[PDB]
């Protein structure tokens, strides 16, 4: 794996066109990557800092009290990051949360800065594709790689009637925000995720 | 590295199942690291 | 909360509890003085309540301390033999006792018989007092953690009532600026940040 | 290259600045006077 | 470090359970400081 | 200096029966290391389990 970027500065003033060091160099990624979900990366850059985020699962043979298999199955699963050091070599990598959950969510990932305060923090977030009342799973952090506090209270509260597990703030936003992208998709239809 | 990397899927089945060794690709990063040293090394010898 | 190590006081024991018994009375039919010696327990038994078990009627009455046990070792420690028409006696006894578990005594009136009998007594329990105790506490407000004195009764020690910093969020500078280039870093203004 | 050294010991700084304390036990009664010791891990993994 | 780390979790799951192998993390704790060996005597050269 | 703390596993125990205990059990050990005055960490070592 090997990341690189491009400016969009560097036009010449007259040309409809940029400088060719408008591209950088590609560049190798040491981080043991292989043991990646689903083929599937996302890269983020604030504040001059690069972050690489993918998430990996395992599927656990969880049994009954009655010793038998509990034959739904269950799926280990773990969000994942490292970011470059100022020396120019990528960190050994960290997990986030972690979760056994009761369906394999594989469907991919989604990740950005956020500004709507100025803390600009970092989040990531996860989905399945139910097409109505999309499954998704999330985490957000602060900089100096604390999981964030202050969120708006669940549109969806524990118990809002017979739905007793309803969602955790966290998920909440973050669903709100995967939707704020697959279904509000005036910018682009969801057909369209994947490019 | 390729080797660590299909270590990852799991080796057993039937009424158990029993995954893989987790760290391999780990271990194996580190190996890799400690081998290029090991080039680096072995070259300067030859420019001396 | 901060540990720090447990040491014996070293002074009074520790009074448990205490119950009446005999064919009358009630707990409070006695005041025990019990300060500690040195190696040893010290009692000071002042009798009230005489009016609340014998007098004026059983004579040569064993007005006693003496032990207790799981077994009643109910062995004298130290006894008055008089009419308790004195209606408050008073009777005493130093007690090395090194045997640092739950001393139990009873204190009272008995005939020569030393049980089954008119005189009435209460019974009390003490301990070795394992307090030397004191509050010192980790604490956390916002991010950072933190240090802060008890509000102590003792001297001035100008260490009561302090509060010290323990952390910094330095690092999102570092991010900021390294990034970039170590002059940032060095320059003045982050040197004199308001972090 | 000394730049390179520098980034590298900034790097660990870093580290330095996220470390988490954990725990703390007086060396006795007298915390007026008495030192004190404390224990402390990395945020980062592997936790340190 | 981290490799033996990861490893320390179980292996196994079904109608039987396997853990994990024990002594992974003393065995990468010693194999770390001859790897500090082998920098410190590599270094050594470029000095002489 | 010392240093101290824990570790603990779930183990399947089985009935004489070859059942399965499906209660659930846990070897479980205190563990202790100190400094060396050569200013160097013990190896570590293990009490009671």
């Amino acid at each position: 794996y090997f990341w690189r970027s491009l400016d969009a500065s560097q036009r010449n003033a007259n040309s409809q066109e940029l400088y060719p060091t408008a591209w950088s160099e590609w560049k190798a990624i040491s981080v043991p990557l292989e043991n990646v979900a689903n083929g599937i990366v996302r890269p983020i850059m604030m504040d001059n800092r690069l972050y690489i985020s993918w998430f990996e699962v395992a599927e656990e043979k969880e049994t009954d009290s009655d010793g038998n298999i509990i034959v739904s199955g269950r799926y280990r699963t773990k969000i994942r990051l490292a970011h470059l050091g100022f020396d120019g070599v990528w960190s050994s990598g960290t997990t986030l949360r972690e979760e056994v959950l009761a369906d394999q969510m594989e469907e991919m990932i989604a990740v950005v800065d956020r500004m709507e305060d100025e803390p600009r923090l970092a989040l990531v977030a996860f989905k399945e594709m139910s097409e109505s009342w999309d499954v998704v799973f999330s985490y957000i952090c602060d900089s100096m790689l604390i999981e964030s506090s202050n969120l708006p209270t669940t549109t969806h509260p524990p118990k809002p009637g017979d739905g007793d597990k309803g969602l955790s703030d966290l998920d909440d936003y973050g669903a709100n925000l995967v939707w704020f992208y697959l279904h509000e998709t005036a910018n682009g239809g969801k057909a369209e995720y994947k490019q | 590295t390729a080797a660590a990397a299909l270590d990852v899927i799991p080796n057993i089945y039937g009424l158990a199942v029993g995954g893989s060794h987790w760290g391999a690709p780990l271990n194996a990063a580190a190996e890799i690291i400690m081998i290029k040293y090991q080039a680096d090394s072995s070259k300067s010898e030859s420019l001396s | 909360l901060i540990l720090y190590p447990v040491i014996i006081n070293r002074d009074w024991p520790i009074e448990l509890d205490k119950t009446h018994q005999g064919d009358f009375g009630t707990v409070d039919d006695f005041t025990l003085n019990s300060n500690y010696t040195g190696d040893e327990l010290s009692l000071y038994l002042q009798s009230s309540s005489t009016y609340k078990y014998d007098f004026s009627k059983s004579k040569n009455i064993i007005y006693g301390i003496w032990k207790e046990d799981a077994n009643n070792n109910r062995c004298w420690l130290n006894y008055k033999l008089l009419t308790p028409e004195d209606y408050e006696p008073q009777i005493n006894a130093t007690l090395v006792m090194c045997d640092k578990g739950d001393v139990n005594i009873i204190t009272g009136f008995s005939l020569p018989n030393g049980g089954v009998d008119a005189g009435g007594k209460i019974k009390v329990t003490l301990r070795v007092g394992k307090k030397l105790r004191d509050k010192f506490q980790i604490k956390q407000f916002s991010q950072t953690q933190y240090l802060q004195f008890p509000e102590a009764s003792s001297a001035d020690v100008w260490y009561i009532g302090k509060q010290i910093r323990l952390n910094t969020l330095f690092a999102k500078e570092l991010i900021g600026k390294a990034s970039r280039s170590l002059d940032l870093v060095l320059s003045w203004e982050t040197q004199n940040s308001r972090l | 290259v000394a730049q390179k050294a520098v980034l590298g010991y900034l790097n660990n700084f870093e580290e330095v600045s996220n470390l988490e304390i954990i725990a703390g036990y007086q060396d006795g009664i007298d915390i007026e006077n008495d030192k004190t010791y404390f224990v402390a891990r990395t945020r980062m993994q592997p936790y340190r």
